[PDB]
RNA sequence: GCUAAACCUAGCCCCAAACCCACUCCACCUUACUACCAGACAACCUUAGCCAAACCAUUUACCCAAAUAAAGUAUAGGCGAUAGAAAUUGAAACCUGGCGCAAUAGAUAUAGUACCGCAAGGGAAAGAUGAAAAAUUAUAACCAAGCAUAAUAUAGCAAGGACUAACCCCUAUACCUUCUGCAUAAUGAAUUAACUAGAAAUAACUUUGCAAGGAGAGCCAAAGCUAAGACCCCCGAAACCAGACGAGCUACCUAAGAACAGCUAAAAGAGCACACCCGUCUAUGUAGCAAAAUAGUGGGAAGAUUUAUAGGUAGAGGCGACAAACCUA
RNA sequence: CCUCCGCAUAAGCCUGCGUCAGAUUAAAACACUGAACUGACAAUUAACAGCCCAAUAUCUACAAUCAACCAACAAGUCAUUAUUACCCUCACUGUCAACCCAACACAGGCAUGCUCAUAAGGAAAGGUUAAAAAAAGUAAAAGGAACUCGGCAAAUCUUACCCC
RNA sequence: UCUCUUACUUUUAACCAGUGAAAUUGACCUGCCCGUGAAGAGGCGGGCAUAACACAGCAAGACGAGAAGACCCUAUGGAGCU
C-alpha cells in the first residue's frame, strides 16, 4: 500500500502502483527527469471536473471537462477532446476495438472558462472578505466555483446504507466521556470488579 | 503485547495484567494432514503458549487443550536487481488442539462464484469487446487476401 | 482479496485509538508529575563519543554493585576528539553539497524559463 | 568547504556554547587566565638586550620554557615546580657524535607535614624544592596560599588550597571548642586571604568537576503542573474577584 | 562473467483500466448496431420508383 | 569466510548457542538445581477482556456522521474540565485551601497506589 | 567510433545580459576617483589570493598559511602532501641548473 | 546487415556567506541488536622514518598567532647541503559565483552495496525512445575492429612505374627504441574506441609607458625603472619507519575428552597385520581431479601415538627433538 | 554391473531437486524436465539437546584395567556433613535439504556410534570404426640382467659382506 | 630390462550430433641451393622450383611459447649473518 518510489521516477499517465507501470518503469530504470515549472498549491486553479478550454493542439478552441489531473507534471486530460487512436483487445489473430484515448496537456495550454459568456479566461486567487477562498476571475470579474466530483472513496453519502459491521450515526457522536484523573487501567480495573490487595515494591531503575 | 517493556516482578508483588493487547493472529489452513482437532495458527514472534492459551480462552472462549509451536525461517535467497539479498521475513506458527473432542475443519471461502451485475464501468466495454469479436471473426480462406469491405 | 481497504482501514483506526489513549495518559502523567516521556532515561556520552538518550533498563539491585552494568563505559576517553571531528566535517561536506545541488537546480529553472 | 571558527577556538566556544555559559564568571576567568609559571629548570636571562660577542649590538632576547611532564604521582602529591624533562642529549656535549635520548626525573622524599589550618598531619611525597620554598615561606599554609594555582602543579595542592580557603572564609569552629582564642589567633594570622565564600567552592576545580558541580546544582526534579494551573486559576479567579 | 539478457516484455495489451483508476475511457461509439433493417426480398424487383 | 551481513538469529552458532539466544519472548521463571523450570503466575500476562454482551458499538462508522476538526488532548483542556469546576466551587464557599491539595486527586508521590504514572508500573 | 551522429542543440547567448554589458564598470577607479579604493579591492574571491599572483608553490603556501588554521583535515593533510611534493619537485627536480 | 554506434542528466569540483547535527514504540558493551542479581580492573608518556648532503654517522622547511614590507637580512649550520628570525610599518564593515567536468570525465559511489580477504582492510561496473507506452507505429537508415552478402589462381614487406585488362613485366631488406652499426634470428606491438606524459626562478631578448628618475608606501638607479611575452615530463623497484590485525593452517603449551579389529602375546616407546597417521620408490598429470592429486609399492600402527573442542604465546617478535623450519596457499 | 559404502550424532551452511504456473528467453557443460531457475504457497510441533543450583563453616589417603589372585609405575578420570532459608510448577531455543572447507556439481580435507557387506547406497559405455603415437592391464617360443649410472619397473619370494 | 619384439582388452584416438577453453599472434600473397650481411636468411644477389584447396601423422627449422636469466658483471641499489 505504502511503497516508497524512487527519487527520479517518471509519471506515466497510470496510478503508480498499477502494473502497466511497473512494465513501463521498474526499479530497473534510470532516466532523464523532465523538468518542470515549480507551481505552489496555493495559486494552482483547476481542479478536476471543471470545464475548460484547450488552447492549442490538433483541435483548438474546444470546451471539455478534465477528468484527471496529474500535479507531478502538470498534467491535465480532457474528456475525450485531445485523443488519438489505439487497439484493446490484442491477440496474434485478431486485434480491433480501435478506442480513442486522451493526451495531456500542460496547465500553461489550458485557461479555465467563466459561465456567463463561455470564453476563455485567466484567473486570479482573490481572497473573499466572508473568510473563505474561491476563485474569481480578472478580466470578467465573476466568481468561478469549484465544481462538485465524487470522491476517491468511490461512495456517494446520501446513498449509503449502514452494514452489520458499520456503527450508526447516534452512538458515534454520544458523549459518553467523563473526564477523571484516573488512569484508563484502574477505571476499568473497578468496573470489572478485579481486585489486588498487594503492592508493588521498589524498583532501581538505571 | 509486544515491543512494551515489562514491568519487572518483585517477589510477592502483583498480578502483570494487560488490557489493550497488541498481539493479531491468523488462522491459516495446514500444508499437511492435520488430526481432526489440530487448529493451526499463525502467530508474532514475541507470543509464548500459554499466551495463546489465555488469549484464545478470553477472547473467542475456544476450549483449548495443549499448544506447541515453532519458528518458521523465512528464505533469503531471492537476490534484487542489484545483488543484494531480499530477506522473508520469518513467523511463527502454533498448533493447538481442541479440548472437548470438538472438531475443525478449515472451511472454503472462495467457492461458489455467482453474481451477473449490472455494467456500465467494466462490462459495457467487455460487450463492446465481444461484439466486435462475434462480428468481425468472418475471414474466408476463398477470397486469398482481398479485404471483406467493398461491395464491389 | 475481496476487499483490501477494510484492513487499512482497521489499522489506522486502531492506531488513532492508540494514539487517543496515549494523549490521555501524557496528559495525566503531565498533570500528577509534570514529566514526559514515561520511560525514564538521561542524557548520556557512550565510547564513540556520541551523545545518546539512554533509556533505564529496570533492575532489582542498585547500580553500585551490579556487575553487568559496570563493564559498560559512558565516557570519551580522548582518542576520539579525532573522529568526532572527521565525523562532523563529513556531515558538513554533505550539506554544503545538497545546497549547492540545489543552487544549481533553481539556477536551471530558471535558465529553462 | 572551509570551518567558520579556527580548530583552536572550539574549547572557548564550547565554554560559551550550554552549560558551560551558566558557569559563574570568576571560574571561567581562571580557566582563562593563563599566566606564565615561575622557571624552575633553566636560568633566565636578565635584560630583555642583550649586547653578545662578535659584534657589538644589541639584540632582543626571550626565555623560551621546558616542555616538563608530569605523571599522576605528581598529581597525588606535592612536587615543586617540577616534573620529568623528556628531551635528547649528545653523547660527550659535541655535535659530532650520537643522539641519545634522556630523561631527568627529580629526587622524591616523602616526609610528613602539619597543617596549622586544618589541623591534620599529611603524608606528602614531596621533593626538595617544595621543602625550599616551605622554608622561604615560613609555613606550609603561607606556601598552598600564597603561590598561584600554575605553581603548585599538583591537584591536591589545590585540593589543600581550597580546604584552607573554606575554613578561612566560613569561620569554621576549626580546631575543636575550649580554645576559640586559638581559632582567632589562626585566623588573624592568614588575614591577607579568605576570599568570600561562594566564590571560594570553585579554586581549583577542573572542568569535569565543576561541570558536575553544576548540574547538581541545578538538579531541580520538575515540578507537576497542577500546582502551577491552579496557581493561574486562583489568579485569574481573583482578577476576576477583585474587578 | 556474471551477466544475463535483459527485456522480457509481453505483445498482448489488456484491461488495465479496470484494475483500478478514477478515470474511465471517453468512447466515440457503439459495439455494432441497433436492430437490423431487413430488405425486402425484391428490391432489386421493386427497383422502381414505387410499386 | 562466513556470513557477516545477514542477522545473528538463534539458528547458528552450536548446541550451546542455540537456546541461550532466545527470539524476544518474555521469560516467565526461572531455572532451579534440577534443570526444571518453575513458572510463576504472577509473571504471566493475564489478558482482561471484556464481556461484549449488550455492546452497541461496531468496528466501522457510517459515512453519514459528520466530521469535525482536531483538537489534541492537552493538560489544561483536562484541568479545566476535571479539576477547575470543583476547586472554582469550593473557592466561591472560601474553603479552598492551598495547604492541603490531595483532596483535588493531587498526589504528592506516586509510591502509595498500585499505578503509578512516572515509572509506569502499568503494562500498557 | 567517436564523432556524433546528430547536431548539438544550438547555444544562444545573449550578449546584452546585466553581466556583459556592465563588464569592467567601476574598474580603473583609482585614477579618477581620487585614489580612495584599489582596482585590486573590486576582485571577489578567495581570501587568500585576492591581489596576489604567485606560482603553484606559492599560492598552496599562502593558501596553509592565511586559512589552513581553519581548513578540513583531509585538506590540510592534502596541502602538507602537495606542498612536500612541489618543494622536493621544484628544489630538486627539472632542468636549467 | 548482424554484432553494433550516437545521446543529456543524474550528479560532482573549486570558492563566498554562514559555526553544524543527533529518542515515534522496543532492543543494543554478555556471543552487541539478548527484560530481570554482590568485586567494585580502568586515560594522562620526546613521534619515528623515506629523502638531501650525489655515500653516511650531527644536520634536512612540515610546528596551526590573517596580508605586504623589513628579508631571504641579522643569525645557525661535517660554517655544507640547507635552515632562518626579530625591532618597526600597516591589514575599507554588505552583495546567491565559475574563459570547472559531463557516465573510461567529475567524489570510489546507483555504493562503501555486490564481491575478495578469518581479521585490519581492498573495492568495482552501469542509464539513454518519446508531448502522450492509457500510442507498440514502422521506420529512419548512413560511420571502427570482427563476419556475411562475395574462398582460392605460379612469385615472394604486399607497394610504386605503368599499361587496353587485377595477376603476369622492371624496382623496392616493415616501424619505434637502444646502439659505431638492426631486415636482422635484439627489445615492444592481435586489432579497434577512449584515456595517457615539459609545472618554475635569477639573469638575458623583444615590445609598450615614463625619464635622472621609475614604480599605487617597502625596491632599484653613473640611462635607468615598471609591465607583458617567452623556459625547464610520465610509469616502474627490492627497501625504512609508526600504528593497527591475526595461533580456525602450521610451531609449542594448557583444561577436560575420544580411538586403536585379529594373531603371535617372552615382560616389551616388542613382531605381522585392519581402521588411522606419514609420504621411500615408480608411472599418469603439468591452464591437471588437485595453486602438490591419482594408481601401484611403502614406514609406523598400546605409544616420544593419532585426533575432535576451547584457551594462551605476534613481528626490534612468538615458536622451534636447529630444518634460519613454521607464523592463513 | 559396482559398492573402500551407507544411516544417524557432533561441527559447519542457512531453505539450497516439495506443489503450481513460466518454460518464449534465461543455467542443464546435450535435451527430457531438472541438483548449476523465475515467481507464489506450505513445512522442521518434544519426551531427543541446550537453557541450571540459597548461603556460612566443615568433610573428601586406599586408582583404572570383568577387579576376584598375582603384579606394578608414568602414581591416577567421579563421594559429604551441621544450621538457617525454601512449599509455586513444565516457559524459551534447534529439529528441512541431494548440505561443510577448498574461486566450481573439485579422484582433495572432515570428529563419534552402528551391520564390516550388506535390509543401506550407486552407474565405468552420447552413437559408429578399429588408423598412427600415448597411458593402464593380460599372455608369450629359446636364453634368464647379456639393458641400464644403478635389478629403475615387473615376476618370484630371496643369501652373505662393508660404511654410517 | 634386453637379444627382438608380437597378439588381445580398456582408456586414448579417427568419423556423426551438442556445448564449448587456454598459452600465442607487427603484417604476411609464408619454397630449395650457394654466397652475402649485426658474423647461422622464406623476404638481399645468382640460379633452381612453382595450378589452387583441405583431412591424418612427424618434430629438422621459425636463433618456437609460458618466467624484464636463477650462471657472470655493474649500481657511491637493498637485506640476512658474524
Ligand atoms: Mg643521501
Ligand atoms: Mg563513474
Ligand atoms: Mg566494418
Ligand atoms: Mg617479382
Ligand atoms: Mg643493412
Ligand atoms: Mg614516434
Ligand atoms: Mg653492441
Ligand atoms: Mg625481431
Ligand atoms: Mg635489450
Ligand atoms: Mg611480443
Ligand atoms: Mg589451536
Ligand atoms: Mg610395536
Ligand atoms: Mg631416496
Ligand atoms: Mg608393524
Ligand atoms: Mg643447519
Ligand atoms: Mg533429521
Ligand atoms: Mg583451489
Ligand atoms: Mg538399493
Ligand atoms: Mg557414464
Ligand atoms: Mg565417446
Ligand atoms: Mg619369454
Ligand atoms: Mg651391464
Ligand atoms: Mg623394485
Ligand atoms: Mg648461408
Ligand atoms: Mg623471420
Ligand atoms: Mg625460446
Ligand atoms: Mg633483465
Ligand atoms: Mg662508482
Ligand atoms: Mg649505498
Ligand atoms: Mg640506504
Ligand atoms: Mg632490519
Amino acid at each position: 500500500s505504502k511503497v516508497t518510489l524512487p527519487p527520479h521516477y517518471r509519471y506515466g499517465m497510470s496510478p503508480p502502483g498499477s502494473v502497466a507501470d511497473k512494465r513501463k518503469n521498474p526499479p530497473w530504470i534510470r532516466r532523464r527527469p523532465v523538468v518542470v515549472e515549480p507551481i505552489s498549491d496555493e495559486d494552482w486553479y483547476l481542479f478536476c471536473g471543471d470545464t475548460v478550454e484547450i488552447l492549442e493542439g490538433k483541435d483548438a478552441g474546444k470546451q471539455g471537462k478534465v477528468v484527471q489531473v496529474i500535479r507531478q507534471r502538470n498534467w491535465v486530460v480532457v474528456g475525450g477532446l485531445n485523443t488519438h487512436y489505439r487497439y484493446i483487445g490484442k491477440t496474434m489473430d485478431y486485434r480491433g476495438t480501435m478506442i480513442p484515448s486522451e493526451a495531456p496537456l500542460l496547465h500553461r495550454q489550458v485557461k479555465l472558462v467563466d459561465p456567463m459568456d463561455r470564453k476563455p479566461t485567466e484567473i486570479e486567487w482573490r481572497f473573499t472578505e466572508a473568510g473563505e477562498r474561491v476563485r474569481v476571475s480578472t478580466r470578467s470579474g465573476r466568481i468561478i466555483p469549484k465544481p462538485e466530483f465524487p470522491r476517491a472513496d468511490g461512495i456517494v453519502p446520501e446513498t449509503w446504507i449502514d452494514g452489520p459491521k458499520d456503527t450508526s450515526v447516534e452512538d458515534a457522536l454520544e458523549r459518553t466521556y467523563v473526564p477523571c484523573l484516573k488512569t484508563l487501567q484502574e477505571e476499568v480495573m473497578e468496573a470489572m470488579g478485579i481486585k489486588e490487595t498487594r503492592k508493588y515494591k521498589k524498583v532501581y531503575w538505571y | 503485547a509486544r515491543n512494551v517493556v515489562y514491568p519487572l516482578y518483585r517477589l510477592g508483588g502483583p498480578q502483570l495484567r494487560v488490557f489493550r493487547t497488541n498481539f493479531f493472529i491468523q488462522l491459516v489452513r495446514p500444508g499437511v494432514a492435520q488430526p481432526e482437532d489440530t487448529v493451526q495458527f499463525r502467530i508474532p514472534m514475541e507470543m509464548t503458549r500459554v499466551d495463546l492459551r489465555n488469549y484464545l480462552e478470553g477472547i473467542y472462549n475456544v476450549p483449548v487443550a495443549a499448544v506447541r509451536t515453532r519458528v518458521q525461517h523465512g528464505s533469503n535467497k531471492r537476490r534484487d536487481h542489484r545483488n543484494v539479498r531480499i530477506k522473508k521475513p520469518d513467523y511463527k506458527v502454533a498448533y493447538v488442539q481442541l479440548a472437548h473432542g470438538q472438531t475443525f475443519t478449515f472451511p472454503d471461502l472462495f467457492p461458489e462464484k455467482d453474481e451477473s451485475p449490472e455494467g456500465s464501468a467494466a462490462d459495457d466495454l467487455y460487450s463492446m469487446l465481444e461484439e466486435e469479436r462475434q462480428q468481425r471473426q468472418s475471414s474466408d480462406p476463398r477470397r486469398g487476401g482481398v479485404p471483406s469491405w467493398f461491395g464491389l | 482479496m475481496p476487499s483490501p481497504e477494510r484492513l487499512d482501514k482497521v489499522v489506522d483506526s486502531m492506531d488513532a485509538l492508540d494514539k487517543v489513549v496515549q494523549e490521555r495518559e501524557d496528559a495525566l502523567r503531565l498533570l500528577q508529575t509534570g514529566q514526559e516521556r514515561a520511560r525514564p532515561g538521561a542524557w548520556r556520552r557512550d565510547i564513540f563519543g556520541r551523545i545518546i538518550w539512554h533509556k533505564f533498563k529496570q533492575w532489582v539491585i542498585p547500580w553500585h554493585l551490579n556487575k553487568r552494568y559496570n563493564r559498560k563505559r559512558f565516557f570519551a576517553l580522548p582518542y576520539v576528539d579525532h573522529f568526532l571531528r572527521l565525523e562532523r566535517e563529513k556531515r558538513a561536506r554533505i550539506k554544503a553539497r545538497k545546497e549547492n545541488l540545489e543552487r544549481k537546480k533553481a539556477k536551471i529553472l530558471l535558465k529553462k524559463f | 568547504p572551509l570551518h567558520k571558527y579556527p580548530v583552536w577556538l572550539w574549547k572557548r566556544l564550547q565554554l560559551r556554547e550550554g552549560i558551560c555559559s551558566r558557569l559563574p564568571g570568576h571560574y571561567l576567568r581562571s580557566l582563562e587566565e593563563e599566566r606564565t609559571p615561575t622557571p624552575v629548570h633553566y636560568r633566565p636571562h636578565g635584560a630583555k638586550f642583550k649586547i653578545n660577542p662578535k659584534n657589538g649590538q644589541r639584540e632582543r632576547v626571550e626565555d623560551v620554557p621546558i616542555p616538563i611532564y608530569f605523571p599522576p604521582e605528581s598529581q597525588r602529591g606535592l612536587w615543586g615546580g617540577e616534573g620529568w624533562i623528556l628531551g635528547q642529549i649528545y653523547a660527550n656535549n659535541d655535535k659530532l657524535s650520537k643522539r641519545l635520548k634522556k630523561v631527568w626525573k627529580p629526587q622524591l622524599f616523602e616526609r610528613e607535614f602539619y597543617s596549622e589550618i586544618l589541623d591534620k598531619k599529611f603524608t606528602v611525597t614531596v621533593t626538595m624544592r617544595t621543602l625550599d620554598l616551605i622554608d622561604e615561606a615560613y609555613g606550609l599554609d603561607f606556601y598552598i596560599l600564597k603561590a598561584s594555582g600554575e605553581d603548585l602543579c599538583s591537584k591536591f595542592g589545590m585540593d589543600l588550597k581550597r580546604g584552607m580557603l573554606l575554613r578561612l572564609a566560613r569561620q569554621d569552629p576549626q580546631l575543636h571548642p575550649e580554645d576559640p582564642e586559638r581559632r582567632a589567633a589562626i585566623y588573624d594570622k592568614y588575614k591577607e586571604f579568605a576570599i568570600p565564600e561562594e566564590e571560594a567552592e570553585w579554586v581549583g576545580l577542573t572542568l569535569e568537576e565543576a561541570i558536575e558541580k553544576q548540574r547538581l546544582l541545578e538538579e531541580k526534579d520538575p515540578v507537576p503542573l497542577f500546582k502551577i494551573y491552579v496557581a493561574e486559576l486562583i489568579q485569574q479567579l481573583q482578577q476576576q474577584a477583585l474587578s | 562473467t556474471e551477466k544475463e539478457f535483459m527485456q522480457h516484455a509481453r505483445k498482448a495489451g489488456l484491461v488495465i483500466p479496470p484494475e483500478k483508476s478514477d478515470r474511465s475511457i471517453h468512447l466515440a461509439c457503439t459495439a455494432g448496431i441497433f436492430d437490423a433493417y431487413v430488405p425486402p426480398e425484391g428490391d432489386a424487383r421493386i427497383s422502381s420508383l414505387s410499386k | 569466510g562466513a556470513d557477516r551481513m545477514s542477522k545473528w538469529t538463534s539458528k547458528r552458532g552450536p548446541r550451546s548457542f542455540r537456546g541461550r539466544k532466545g527470539r524476544g519472548a518474555k521469560g516467565i521463571g526461572f531455572l532451579t538445581s534440577g534443570w526444571r523450570f518453575v513458572q510463576i503466575k504472577e509473571m504471566v500476562p493475564e489478558f482482561v477482556v471484556p464481556d461484549l454482551t449488550g455492546f452497541k458499538l461496531k468496528p466501522y462508522v457510517s459515512y453519514l456522521a459528520p466530521e469535525s476538526e482536531e483538537t489534541p488532548l492537552t493538560a489544561a483542556q483536562l484541568f479545566s474540565e476535571a479539576v477547575a469546576p470543583a476547586i472554582e466551587k469550593d473557592f466561591k464557599d472560601g474553603t479552598f485551601d492551598p495547604d492541603n491539595l490531595e483532596k483535588y486527586g493531587f498526589e504528592p508521590t506516586q509510591e502509595g497506589k498500585l499505578f503509578q504514572l512516572y515509572p509506569r508500573n502499568f503494562l500498557r | 567510433i567517436g564523432i556524433r551522429l546528430t547536431l548539438p542543440p544550438p547555444k544562444v547567448v545573449d550578449r546584452w545580459n546585466e553581466k556583459r554589458a556592465m563588464f569592467g564598470v567601476y574598474d580603473n577607479i583609482g585614477i579618477l576617483g581620487n585614489f580612495e579604493k584599489h582596482p585590486k579591492e573590486l576582485i571577489r574571491g578567495p581570501i587568500w589570493l585576492r591581489g596576489w599572483k604567485g606560482n603553484e608553490l606559492q599560492r598552496c603556501i599562502r593558501k596553509r598559511k592565511m586559512v589552513g588554521s581553519r581548513m578540513f583535515a583531509d585538506d590540510l593533510h592534502n596541502l602538507n602532501k602537495r606542498i612536500r611534493y612541489l618543494y622536493k619537485h621544484f628544489n630538486r627536480h627539472g632542468k636549467f641548473r
